[PDB]
């Protein structure tokens, strides 16, 4: 009974969503994390059969979807959500999408779970180079892209079952300089790259759990055309 | 015409192996690493990218 | 007491994952890059080691 | 119709038979490649059942090994055998032991493989640190357990199906220094991990075909008790 839990899909042009798609070629159980301002657009588009095409695993293998959930990695628990987004439009009619929210939402309807993906990055000024970039568009980044990470990790470590794996997904940009990289995502994937190595440490001995990432190569996936340069 | 497309173009141009990279490319390798037949493997940085990161100076 | 014991018994103590490295699960992962399922990775050194290599300074 | 050709085996107590093992899971064919010297003894414990339980594939499965062929890495074509081996006593009852003979033993009973294994290593001095070794020494380390990948390379791709894949196996050593470890191995070992890039790029414009290498942790074998510090 393998259950996995794909944290940022927003449509079928991202990687998440060829992980998904691998992933039920070996029959494992796959839950989405959709980010809420994406959440009805997806949904839509799901019911109205507009993702079908893309739901065939070529082997008459029908992708099969456990769940799908709106979340919100920039958001740890219920009181880190500002009364801004909490009355949102489109997070409004919502609930239990911060990252507690949802490690507790799975474990009771499906218990524990033994597969993790990271599949989420973000930035306000990715358009701007890193000299041009604020602190705040810098720490922007760093919070959803990199930390959304470890926190992810502290709270699905007690949802998860010994020798779980994790993994994420990162960019060469953090150790050669690729210029139209910015807005410090650069930088969030140095940080995420090396976090890696030391919640390796963290979750193989204390929770016998293993997280590796993945760089991989260019996608022309819907944030990947954001980065105007 | 953004940064994406360049990426796209000069990796299927200059990588060792000329081919499209798919999403269904890394799935497989995520697939993997999430397996227990890389129980061995841990805090490490998996590069699929057809190997493009071994290169320094393009052919042509 | 032989190289290979003290290799051996310091990546079972401080190696971020404390199980026994077997020949099989460098088996595994040999098995991964030699099929198809790997056809985005090449030129590449992976390591099978538990996680010892991401180490700098030991606990004890 | 996979076949995979191993080159590094002498008992069942190294990687390479950890490596047979579990592409047998995968029903592979496999091809042994064993050191004249311990051919005949090999030969011997094999046809004793002294292999026979480290043959099960725990899902009462059997180690399919097509066949097993006396090999030396140190001779690429048959004239690059010296008079010295060409009268050993072991070398004698042999023929077709260079690797352009045992490419064109395999291609002409079996066809086209598609996978090689290079799990070799061999130096003289391994058991005087770098600054005592012997040009001599140091030369037979990176002849045997560098160059020898580049020759299979060199005439294996002949017989080998676009596609194939190719790995071999080396330790940390190459990147930090890890005392005890001499013999000029860490630099043969440092020299195998660039060529592998190198040959990517060679093997995978020409052939489309890969190659990589595994680094791997400790493991009590033969050749692992013979390095003495
Ligand atoms: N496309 C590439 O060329 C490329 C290359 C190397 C690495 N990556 C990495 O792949 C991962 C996925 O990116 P992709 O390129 O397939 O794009 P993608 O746009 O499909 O995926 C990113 C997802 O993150 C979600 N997102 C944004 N902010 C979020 C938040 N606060 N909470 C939760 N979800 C949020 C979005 O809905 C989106 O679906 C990223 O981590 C990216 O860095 C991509
Ligand atoms: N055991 C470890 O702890 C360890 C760690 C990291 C990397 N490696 C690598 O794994 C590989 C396999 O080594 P192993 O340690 O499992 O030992 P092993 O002793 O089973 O394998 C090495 C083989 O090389 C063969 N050999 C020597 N000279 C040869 C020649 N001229 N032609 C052909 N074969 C020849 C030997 O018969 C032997 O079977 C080596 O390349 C080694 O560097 C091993
Ligand atoms: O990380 C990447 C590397 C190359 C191309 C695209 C991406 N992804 C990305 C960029 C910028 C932002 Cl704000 C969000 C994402 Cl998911
Ligand atoms: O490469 C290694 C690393 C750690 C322990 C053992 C080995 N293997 C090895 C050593 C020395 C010699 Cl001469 C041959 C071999 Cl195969």
């Amino acid at each position: 009974e393998d259950i996995c839990f794909i944290a940022g899909i927003g449509d079928t042009n991202g990687y998440g969503w060829g992980i998904a798609k691998e992933l039920s070629k070996r029959n494992v159980k796959i839950i989405f994390g959709i980010w809420p301002p994406v959440y009805n657009i997806f949904m839509k588009n799901y019911k109205n059969g507009k993702f079908d095409n893309d739901m065939i695993i070529d082997k008459d293998k029908k992708m099969n979807i456990l769940d799908m959930l709106p979340f919100d990695a920039s958001f740890d628990t219920a009181n880190d959500i500002d009364e801004e987004t909490k009355n949102n439009k489109r997070y409004n009619m919502l609930q239990n999408y911060t990252i507690e929210d949802v490690a507790n939402l799975i474990h009771q309807k499906y218990g524990k779970i033994n597969m993790l993906v990271h599949s989420l990055a973000n930035a306000k000024e990715v358009q701007k180079d890193l000299l041009n970039t604020s602190r705040k568009g810098y720490l922007d980044a760093l919070s959803k892209s990199s930390y959304s990470l470890i926190s992810l990790c502290k709270y699905f470590v007690n949802i998860m079952k010994p020798q779980s794996s994790i993994i994420s997904l990162t960019y060469h940009a953090s150790q050669k300089v690729v210029p139209g990289y910015g807005g410090g995502m650069s930088s969030a994937k140095a940080a995420l790259e090396s976090d890696t190595r030391v919640l390796a440490y963290h979750l193989g001995r204390n929770y016998n759990i293993r997280i590796n990432t993945i760089s991989a190569g260019p996608l022309k996936s819907r944030a990947a055309t954001a980065i105007n340069k | 015409y953004t940064f994406i497309d360049y990426a796209i173009e000069y990796s299927e141009k200059y990588a060792p192996l000329r081919q499209k990279l798919l999403s269904t490319d890394i799935g497989s390798v995520a697939s993997f690493l999430l397996s227990r037949e890389s129980r061995a493997i841990t805090g490490q940085t998996i590069y699929v990218d057809n190997g493009l990161n071994i290169m320094f100076l393009p052919d042509d």
